[PDB]
């Protein structure tokens, strides 16, 4: 009886294995492209010319 | 999007 | 002594005999579940 | 909202799938077992009584 | 535009409503798939219609 106890247990967290990575991999992503925009914006500066602003 | 509303459902299940 | 033997006997069957029960009673629930992706297959292939 | 349709069809499937074509079978397997003991302590008590005369 | 069967369609959506009810795998998980299962096609159906 136990092992069908598990067996719902280990079948609730297959899908949630399923469903994390996508989560994890949309804010990796995300973080990516936030991380991405501040370092190159710390290249902002009075000394630039205008067309490389 | 690629985190469907079935996957945030799966999770809270 | 040998008539006590067939009491428990017969009662140790169909104790048994309940616990098949609850398999196929589970099995065929389950094969019901595997016969909707069948159907899944056939509702969204034509829905594609 | 439950189907109506599908709950008739829930406890038609239920009243096929039914062990009473069994269970009276497998009882009258244990009176007829019970019978046989029945008419062997008649045997018996017919026999110590003429013992213990 | 080729090939269109909803007889082989709307009655599949009803089977897996009917099929929905009638599973008896007496566990709490399957319980509430084939429920978000179920309940989108029932509405699936309807939404096409």
């Amino acid at each position: 009886n136990l092992s069908l106890s598990f067996a719902g247990i280990h079948t609730s967290m297959v899908d949630a294995e399923e469903a994390l990575n996508h989560l994890d991999f949309m804010w990796n992503t995300m973080l990516t492209q936030i991380t991405t925009s501040r370092d190159k914006f710390d290249d902002i500066n009075d000394a630039l010319k205008l067309t490389s602003f | 999007g690629i985190f469907t509303k079935g996957d945030l459902i799966n999770i809270k299940l | 002594k040998l008539s006590d033997q067939i009491d428990q006997l017969i009662t140790e069957t169909d104790e048994l005999k309940a616990k098949i029960r609850e398999v196929e009673l589970r099995l065929s629930g389950l094969k019901d579940v595997m016969q909707i992706d069948t159907e899944r297959t056939t509702l969204l292939t034509e829905a594609v | 909202a439950q189907g109506l349709q599908p709950q008739i069809s829930s406890k038609k499937k239920l009243m096929d799938d039914n062990n009473l074509s069994t269970t009276i079978k497998d009882l009258q397997s244990k009176i007829d077992e019970k019978n046989k003991e029945i008419d062997q302590f008649q045997k018996d008590y017919n026999k110590y009584v003429g013992l213990a005369f | 535009y080729p090939e269109i069967n909803i007889k082989a369609m709307n009655q599949a959506v009803n089977t897996i409503w009917l099929l929905a009810q009638r599973q008896t795998s007496g566990i709490e998980i399957i319980n509430d798939k084939v429920k978000r299962i179920s309940a989108y096609s029932r509405e699936f159906d309807e939404m096409m219609r």
